[PDB]
């Protein structure tokens, strides 16, 4: 569980702790709990009240109907097939039934081959049955516990791949899933089919650097295989990734965000060439050596 | 072409070239590394006096004839007093080069 | 998702000694006109709705761009939605001043909403200009007093109009 | 971090909420609590250095044994003594962090969240440190309702202790 | 029920802990203003007939197109004057009822949680309750910090209306 | 999930009159002594551990047949149950008189641990009389004055009694 | 950077065998349509500074918003940058219907230009907009023919719309 | 990279309308003030070497595991480095205080020197409270008066001590 | 996830043919030494919390900035994470010479922690130096031979110290 920078990654806005329903609840009580499942399956996207399924939502005030069974209900609701699987590819599809659902981000690309499969074969329905009723779902929370992302925590079952994965699957508690930087293609697939992870970056008024996106063209290890053989110096590499190159014109800078990998002698010299062009940094990391 | 007229197949450096397709190393850090290279210390840097040296990269890395002799005068004592990587790294990140 | 107390604590065991004197004699001050910031802060909350639909009202007499079709709060459902995310600014401001700690009005915003307003192609011009008019409309109305004892509330115009600037800036 | 106004402020976040009068007497309570509990946190850290090292004298004399086997756990050599009055220091601190802050939530975060499982893999009994809180809530010496709610918070160390 | 002493209880079993000081922080808040809020709550009663019936005369005063217009929405026959003067005496008695328990959970129970729907339906307008709460909130003729905190859920109502 | 505000206010809406004078002024007599309710009940509060272990420990030296092989307490993990199970009844009888409502121990416990001890196999008679003597022990804690003003908590010694017979009763 | 010969070259090539005969069939009667596509290319490429004053003039008629003052085209600088963006696109749309391959649209813009309007803080949907209005008026340019022989350009309306649908959709 | 007046302006603009007259008036304070902001600026510069040294001298006499070896400041390179990082935060901290804008602190080294000092292995911990010993220090050299005219450079301290404040909690 | 035996049979697949004999021998060897792996890795197993509890006593003792306040694992739920996370690293260096690959390894750990423990601000260099320790002492264990037949465990040696330089570079 991340504290200390909490306040950076946005993990503060999710202290909180998981709400539960009771045995007997009171009648406000199924109104909060309503709010929390519509946020977190429709992933901060505002419910507009003509929109509400006000039918299907009051038969979990009275009981009838447990809180798994609800996230059941909104999850294939149409409205729900608007907002998330229509205008997405299908990879990004399971990525946000992933997070909605259970939580954490998929680990290997062999998870996204099963749901894939399932897909095709049974349609979305039972698709959606498969995400909810699994032993990973059941185990982490009850039925009755809304669904909550779970990754800074270790659990004894996550790889570290998750943690770095959600990032880019959530990008803070004002952003809303829907309207994100990378819009319709699949933050994670990308990752995925490499099973390699990229070094997370956080949102703004945090940090400047958000803006920083790893391109389609330039694949970018995070490692550098030279140790700097290519750059020639004896001290240790980083890398360091900028996002806002704006003081050189068109001419000049082709692409606003980019890479580079820079030894320590030569990093100062590095960031004060940079920030002379208002590149913002995002994050710099350890490549070699 | 630009640095050193004519390449031969042992001047060329396997580490440089290689590195520079994937794209961890930039241009100018092939650059560099065509700089402080032993091929090119070997047939420019040994052979000419220090002036002339300074001269002829100044001439090449910059793609400007220098000023004067006092710009090459000024120029020819970071060589000696820290070392040719490091002239030649505060050659690379002047103003007009990186313009 | 801090305090101002939780700031001074935060801040002293980072320091690794206990707290000094004159942190607590701020802190007393601060005990003592922590009434006095937040019964403002009452008189910001009850006129919340009046708020956001007089700057509201006011943004879309200045800019009937956005109220013209194909602008970006058009649409009824959009406009219900820039309704709401003005409402939820100044919800958070008013968080923000009750705590006397802007870590909150950060923390629940800021870092965010930025890229936010980016992505959906909102104009972060508008809405800045809008934080600013109910930001100025909130001192204008807290600082009116009808039937109230009098006291010097002028410390807390200044962290208000923080707060607010600070908003419309991480807005932009 | 259990603080009133953050809990409050989460409570109406939850709810979706503005605030209401429920958050408004939670703060008229909490500034009558602080109007005592900086004092008498300002009192505390006045007599810290005197209760840190009576604290650790009374935990050598209950529980002898730990002067004098050798063991990197038990305080024989010199090293135990200042790593064991330092963090005697420490719960005092944590004691009066909740005393300013107002809630157990300092306490919770920097010392209960992990101590059971710290205690169990350092062999460190809780018993010692529910000694050392005992004699700081008798020995610290205030007087009223500070007394009563600084003796709450360190009833409420012990009960997390054991 | 958003009442503080409800809403304590259920933070603390929502977090699976006992009660802590903050809660006892809440409480001594809310006898803080229940010992004033009682004795306004049956000042309030005493006064309730008439601002009933001022707040009705208002409202026909405002909005005089509702006596004139045939339409049962309108209050043009009796037995509209009888209907609205009971949901007049609805929302005073909701008002008195927050007085009483400490928060907006009555009202929010009672009135809120409904009353838009019920407004859309039936050809209501949310600006008479607007006026009406107005006048007893200009009429109800308290002082003091029970005069501010009973403006304050009377403009609870109000935001809440529109 | 009642307070005793929200009783009263539940009972006078099912009338459907305004609240009368008596229950005002018998509202008021429990505003001056919710703090002499609450002062208790942080007594209780603050030695609940010590509360638990002294009450299962007598229970165990009361019937070992519980602590024996094949006893429903025998196992080490289902020992640690059985005190977490008594932990939970003491905290919701502290809930329920911060309350001042035994609702709140009605709505969270007693419904269905019931038929959960039928169900498991737990012999209610234990758990019963461990209910009882942790209350005796409660009452016996919470009575004594150490170093705090005279006051009457007597009947509050009503209200705490009634609390733990009822959690007695309803698990039987 | 492929032309359409390259292309069936790279992929006879990592088939590993020679070309076959209907691919050559193909080949051919691109030779054939080659100039027809030529043709069309030359007559868009004329009326190029025409095309993309009058899509900002439709693009900054129909939001007025990048006009005004905090808009993200508002500034003059800003203003003749977003001239210099649509002119480049449509420069290398001209130069992948003269190679009859998106290829070299892809290699120039499309992989960086969407996270480069993202980082800018640059709303995609303006331009994905005004990409559309530019490659609707250029196949409307394209497809009247004054003073030439009668030719189908019907197959390179296609081409044409494809390449400008998939700018459009690239930009986002 | 922003002035006083620049941000005004730049606010003025994104408003599109002119100067308010109370902003002028606040500009014509800070006119009347700038100098005093200036006197203060001027005697916090000079003394700049003893603030760096006493700085050093006070955090390596609290921290001696810095000094220690493998501390990450032991080696007399490492040390260098770290004297040098402290004296342009310090003179960072003095053109923003120039400038009367925590704009050109955040931009020139607030944005990346947290990653930096991340990746590095430096704890952000010891110089985040080396810049709040160094930024006492600079009040407490600044406040005193030596040559100079008694007047109210308190609205000065206030501002100074929030640069400090943003500078070490931006290195964390 | 791989065995030695999936290992095989990958790279079999991926050449498309039978198992040639030398790795059929080879895998005999393996077979014959890998219960020799392994009983090392069963006295590997039964210290474990031995060696992690005095890796963390050498590290602490080493590096006395972290228990220092201010330090990454100052906090004691940090310092508890802190154990848990060395742990881990200890369980999968025990599957993975379990199952006599490095694949689990990288797998379970490696790719993510490095950017997990940059994103946390968590030093990469102690836990690498802490992790170097803990398997220095891991082969100091498991080299002596205690109520053990005498054997050639060469191997194993190079084998685990692989597996955790893999682990400490991976972390850096
Ligand atoms: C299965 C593989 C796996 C790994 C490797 C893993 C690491 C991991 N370590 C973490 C925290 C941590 N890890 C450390 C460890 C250290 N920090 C230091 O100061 C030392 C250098 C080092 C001790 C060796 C500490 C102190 C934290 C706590 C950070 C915090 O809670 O703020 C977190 C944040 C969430 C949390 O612990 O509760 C993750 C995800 N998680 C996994 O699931
Ligand atoms: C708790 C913090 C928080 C914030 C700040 C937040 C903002 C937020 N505003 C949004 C939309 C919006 N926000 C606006 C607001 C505006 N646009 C304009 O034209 C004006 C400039 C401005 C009015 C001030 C509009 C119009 C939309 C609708 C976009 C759409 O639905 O397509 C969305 C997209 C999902 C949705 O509303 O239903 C989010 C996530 N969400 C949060 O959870
Ligand atoms: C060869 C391929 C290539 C592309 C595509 C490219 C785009 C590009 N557009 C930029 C700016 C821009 N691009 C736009 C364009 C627009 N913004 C709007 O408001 C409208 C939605 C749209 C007009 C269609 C504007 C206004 C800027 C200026 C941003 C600024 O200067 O702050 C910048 C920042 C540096 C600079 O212009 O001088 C780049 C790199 N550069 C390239 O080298
Ligand atoms: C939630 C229900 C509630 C309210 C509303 C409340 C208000 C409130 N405001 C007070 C004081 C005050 N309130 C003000 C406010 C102001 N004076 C001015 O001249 C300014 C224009 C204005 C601020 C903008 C002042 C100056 C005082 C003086 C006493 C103090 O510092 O508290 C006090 C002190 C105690 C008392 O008056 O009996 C109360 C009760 N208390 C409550 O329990
Ligand atoms: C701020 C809250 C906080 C607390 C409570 C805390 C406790 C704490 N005490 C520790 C060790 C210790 N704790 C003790 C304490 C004692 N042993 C005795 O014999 C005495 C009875 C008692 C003296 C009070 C000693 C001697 C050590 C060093 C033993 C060790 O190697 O682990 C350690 C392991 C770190 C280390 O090995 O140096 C932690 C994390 N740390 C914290 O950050
Ligand atoms: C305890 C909280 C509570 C409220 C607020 C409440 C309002 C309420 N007012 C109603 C009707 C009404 N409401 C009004 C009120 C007015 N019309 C006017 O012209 C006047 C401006 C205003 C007088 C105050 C009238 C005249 C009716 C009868 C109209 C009808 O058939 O629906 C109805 C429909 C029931 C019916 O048709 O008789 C409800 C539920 N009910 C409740 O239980
Ligand atoms: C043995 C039976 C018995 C009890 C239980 C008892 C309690 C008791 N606590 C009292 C007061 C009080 N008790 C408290 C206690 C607290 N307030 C807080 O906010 C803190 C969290 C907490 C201490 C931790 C306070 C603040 C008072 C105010 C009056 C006083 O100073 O006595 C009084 C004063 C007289 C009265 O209330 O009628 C009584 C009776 N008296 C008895 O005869
Ligand atoms: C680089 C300088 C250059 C140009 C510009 C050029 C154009 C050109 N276009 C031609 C034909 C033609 N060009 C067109 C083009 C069209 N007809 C339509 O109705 C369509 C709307 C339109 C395409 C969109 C057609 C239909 C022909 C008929 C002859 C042919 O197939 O080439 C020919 C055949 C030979 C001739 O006309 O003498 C020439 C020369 N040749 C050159 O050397
Ligand atoms: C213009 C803005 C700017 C900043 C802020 C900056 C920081 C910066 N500090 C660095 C190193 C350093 N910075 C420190 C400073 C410290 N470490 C400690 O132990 C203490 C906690 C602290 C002393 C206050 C040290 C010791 C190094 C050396 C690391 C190394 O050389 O391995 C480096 C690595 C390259 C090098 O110094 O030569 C950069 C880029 N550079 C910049 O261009
Ligand atoms: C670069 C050469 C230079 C210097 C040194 C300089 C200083 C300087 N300080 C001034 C004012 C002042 N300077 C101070 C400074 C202080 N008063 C206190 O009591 C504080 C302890 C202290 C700040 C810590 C004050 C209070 C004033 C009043 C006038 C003003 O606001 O400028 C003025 C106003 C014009 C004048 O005095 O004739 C001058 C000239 N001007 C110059 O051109
Ligand atoms: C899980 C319970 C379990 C254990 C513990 C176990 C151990 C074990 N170790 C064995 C062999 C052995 N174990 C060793 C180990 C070593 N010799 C050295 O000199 C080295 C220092 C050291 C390794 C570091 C050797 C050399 C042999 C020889 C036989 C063989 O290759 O298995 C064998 C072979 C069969 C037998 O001994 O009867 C057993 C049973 N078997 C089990 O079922």
């Amino acid at each position: 569980p991340v504290t200390v920078a909490a306040s950076r990654l946005g993990t503060a806005a999710f202290d909180q702790s998981p709400v539960e329903l009771r045995a007997n609840y009171s009648r406000d009580d199924a109104q909060t709990v309503i709010r929390a499942v519509y946020r977190q399956v429709l992933g901060n996207d505002y419910v507009m009240s003509s929109e509400r399924l006000t039918a299907a939502e009051s038969l979990f005030t009275n009981g009838f109907i447990s809180v798994r069974d609800f996230v059941r209900a909104v999850a294939q609701s149409e409205l729900y097939k608007e907002k998330f699987l229509y205008n997405n590819f299908q990879t990004r599809v399971i990525e946000l039934n992933f997070k909605h659902l259970l939580g954490r981000a998929p680990y290997d690309e062999a998870e996204v081959i099963e749901h894939l499969d399932r897909y095709q074969n049974e349609g979305f329905e039972a698709d959606i049955n498969s995400y909810i009723d699994s032993a990973e779902y059941t185990e982490n929370f009850g039925d009755n516990i809304v669904p909550y992302i779970r990754s800074y925590v270790v659990q004894t079952g996550h790889r570290t791949v998750g943690f770095t994965r959600m990032f880019s699957l959530q990008r803070g508690y004002a952003n809303s899933d829907r309207a994100q930087i990378a819009g319709n293609a699949s933050r994670l697939a990308q990752e995925l089919a490499r099973n390699t992870t990229s070094a997370v970056v956080g949102p703004s008024g945090v940090n400047e650097g958000w803006a920083f996106r790893s391109a389609a063209d330039d694949y970018h290890p995070g490692q550098s295989l030279g140790g700097s053989t290519g750059l020639s110096a004896d001290d240790q590499v980083v890398r360091v990734e900028v996002a806002a190159l704006s003081t050189p014109r068109y001419p000049r800078i082709r692409r606003s965000s980019r890479v580079f990998f820079v030894p320590v002698s030569r990093l100062s010299q590095k960031l004060q060439e940079i920030q002379r062009m208002g590149g913002r940094v995002a994050s710099i990391s350890p490549a070699g050596q | 072409r630009q640095i050193f007229f004519h390449a031969f197949k042992c001047d060329r450096q396997q580490l440089l070239e290689s590195q520079l397709r994937n794209g961890q190393i930039t241009v100018r850090d092939f650059i560099r590394g065509l700089l402080l290279s032993e091929t090119f210390i070997d047939s420019f840097y040994n052979k000419n006096s220090n002036y002339r040296f300074v001269e002829q990269c100044i001439q090449r890395v910059l793609g400007r004839d220098p000023f004067s002799e006092q710009e090459k005068i000024a120029w020819s004592i970071v060589i000696c007093t820290k070392g040719l990587a490091a002239f030649v790294d505060q050659l690379l990140n002047t103003d007009e080069y990186m313009e | 998702m801090f305090d101002i107390f939780t700031r001074v604590v935060s801040q002293a065991d980072a320091r690794g000694e206990f707290i000094s004197s004159d942190k607590l004699e701020a802190l007393k001050k601060v005990v003592a006109e922590g009434t006095k910031r937040s019964d403002a802060v009452s008189r910001m909350t009850n006129n919340a709705s009046s708020i956001v639909t007089n700057a509201a009202r006011q943004l879309f007499a200045d800019q009937p761009q956005l109220i013209a079709p194909g602008g970006n709060a058009y649409t009824n459902r959009r406009m219900a939605a820039c309704l709401r995310d003005m409402e939820i600014i100044l919800r958070y401001v008013t968080y923000a001043t009750f705590t006397g700690d802007a870590s909150v009005l950060n923390d629940r915003c800021l870092n965010g909403l930025r890229e936010t307003y980016v992505a959906l192609g909102v104009p972060g011009a508008s809405v800045a200009a809008g934080v600013r008019a109910m930001g100025k409309a909130a001192v204008a109305i807290v600082m009116d007093p009808a039937g109230v004892t009098s006291g010097d509330c002028s410390s807390l115009q200044q962290e208000i109009e923080l707060y607010f600037e600070t908003a419309a800036k991480a807005v932009e | 971090m259990k603080t009133p106004l953050t809990e409050a402020v989460a409570l109406a976040d939850s709810q979706g909420r503005f605030l209401s009068n429920t958050e408004l007497q939670y703060l008229y309570g909490r500034l009558r609590q602080g109007a005592f509990a900086l004092e008498a946190a300002q009192t505390l850290t006045a007599k810290a250095d005197t209760l840190v090292n009576g604290a650790a004298q009374a935990v050598y004399s209950k529980f002898p044994y730990t002067t004098s086997t050798p063991g990197n756990n038990f305080a024989a050599d010199q090293r135990g003594k200042d790593k064991c009055a330092r963090d005697i220091g420490y719960y005092l601190r944590m004691v009066t962090y909740c005393l300013v802050a107002g809630g157990t939530g300092p306490m919770d975060e920097y010392l209960i969240a992990g101590v059971d499982e710290i205690n169990r893999t350092f062999d460190l009994s809780p018993s010692w440190y529910v000694e050392a809180l005992k004699h700081i809530k008798a020995n610290h010496g205030l007087t009223g309702d500070a007394a009563t709610e600084t003796n709450n918070y360190i009833d409420y160390a012990i009960n997390a202790l054991s």
